[PDB]
């Protein structure tokens, strides 16, 4: 039983903005937090491998950090192309943990 | 350190480690 | 090329089962494991549960204990799940997710999932 | 022991046309696959370092993609610079694994 | 600035033996495995052996199980392989190259190739 | 400890002449070499960061190439405007660690 | 306009300390690290120290460690260099090194220097 929370949930900011995601956790994590990127309708994609570790494909424009209960996704200069919910995951044993999500949109 | 979604076995012939003066992710 | 591909989706009234797969191609399952996952339309992701290769480890998410049940044809390379007395709450897309990380980077690997729907 | 197998055993095409190259292992090797590229007499150059991590120097005609067992070289825009004989390499413990080797002709 | 140099190729009678030489330059032999590689006339490449540093990940292909003995020379920077009971089919150019991937990039390091000739 | 050296550390030729400097680790580096011009009462300035790529907005003169631990700085029609003292750089960890200069003059 | 801009150098008795100090400007000492490198009148360069962010990986050369601590002003986005019982060795002209590497290029950063003199 480890609840993961994303406070900011939902985010909008203009092209070229930079957009803060939070996200905590009742548990320790210890930087196995994978982020990923759903664009309704689809499955998500993953972009972060674990806290501050980007997976290739996935734009530079993306980055991240964090230990221990407190992780953040940083979008830099935010495009329309990344209006999704954002979603952290927990992977620390044989099963994940999802949090809310969070939704950014464009200003 | 253990992970059972991690395999933690090292290519040989690639160094598992990264220069602290250059950004891992370029 | 590496896919999952999900079906056996539909409408079941209150009370009935359902049985979904998920049919591997492009690899063998024997090495990690294999997930399903749930969304509710509008609400955000759900894990559900894992099965585990060679069902060495079966987990569950608390929503679903003593309801769903999960298993693996080993002759077919597919995971299913038995979804057993299902309630309105359950309606969703499942999807089937097998992510593992190994050295070189990750995988993630997702299908496009199986609409169920209990109403 | 690891059999590593090029479909297109050849090749042919215009110039600027679009190619490409598959090659399948009998084993998962985690996109630990190299591509090489070896004009007659010379050794072979390499071109992609991993599958989907292009060489510096190489020009971007290169793209190298997929993983666990599949994977694929595209060559965009072939040019007559190309002819040559190109092998998919597994890298994943001592010693390598060549394929049989595919070669690009030009129309 | 680095050199892999390949000798001591020819012609040699089947059933009789060559030692061939990797001469190393450019760099020491510090830390990653060199590899032999072997091409056929006609054909494509096929890996032969591998002599890690310091003499211990020594592995050979099957093809020449039994018949090749890879060795380093650690005091001339130099890779030498003994090659016994030659047959026809062992006819290459054989090949000096030492790969290892490091952060900055690829080091790929080919040599020029000896031919050996057993006929 | 390694150490870095450079061999030629005098070196005289006239304008438009094409001079070297060898620089030698005694221990394995990478590519992680970097070249530094310093001009008398100026703090270095960067010319090549890692083993031949270069500076933005160094002269087309300067190139080089390496690795391992045998790298060379290469200068093509040099000019008056070169007199300085090279050094080569080592940072493959925390900290620096600097050649002992090698200083370039005219003829 | 981003600079680093050293102090705190003079003319010291040898035996006797001063406490050199770098103020960063136009950028926040919030990622990498920052050096210092000395230069004797006529030497070449020699690299003195260096602090990691968050005053962490703290090493020395060997000339100076133990004769020299490095730490960090949080508050002041500032680098300190404390050097205990200078001897006429230490006579050098002290830079400010801010170096890293990332994304759409290099970083060098240095300053002027502030000299340090041991009579």
């Amino acid at each position: 039983d480890i609840q993961m929370t994303q406070s900011p949930s939902t985010l909008s900011a203009s092209v070229g903005d930079r957009v803060t995601i939070t996200c905590r956790a009742s548990q320790f994590i210890s930087r196995w937090l994978a982020w990923y990127q759903q664009k309704p309708g689809k499955a998500p994609k993953l972009l972060i491998y674990k806290a501050s570790s980007l997976e290739s494909g996935v734009p530079s424009r993306f980055s991240g950090s964090g230990s221990e209960t407190h992780f953040t996704l940083t979008i830099s200069s935010l495009q329309p192309d990344d209006v999704a919910t954002y979603y952290c995951q927990e992977y620390t044993s044989y099963g994940r943990t999802f949090g809310q999500g969070t939704k950014v949109e464009i200003k | 350190n253990a992970n059972p979604n991690v395999d933690p076995n090292a290519n040989p012939n690639v160094d598992p480690n990264a220069n602290p003066n250059v950004d891992p992710n370029a | 090329q590496v896919k999952l591909v999900e079906s056996g989706g539909g409408v079941v009234q209150p009370g009935r089962s359902l049985r979904l797969s998920c049919e591997a191609s492009g690899f063998i399952f024997s090495t990690y494991g294999m997930h399903w996952v749930r969304q509710a339309p509008g609400k955000g992701l759900e894990w559900v549960a894992v099965i585990w290769f060679d069902g060495s480890n079966i987990y569950y998410a608390d929503s679903v204990k003593g309801r769903f049940t999960i298993s693996r044809d080993n002759s077919k390379n597919t995971v299913f799940m038995q979804m057993d007395s299902l309630r309105a709450e359950d309606t969703a897309v499942y999807y089937c997710h097998r992510n593992f990380y190994d050295g070189s980077g990750p995988f993630d690997y997702w299908g496009q999932g199986t609409l169920v729907t209990v109403s």
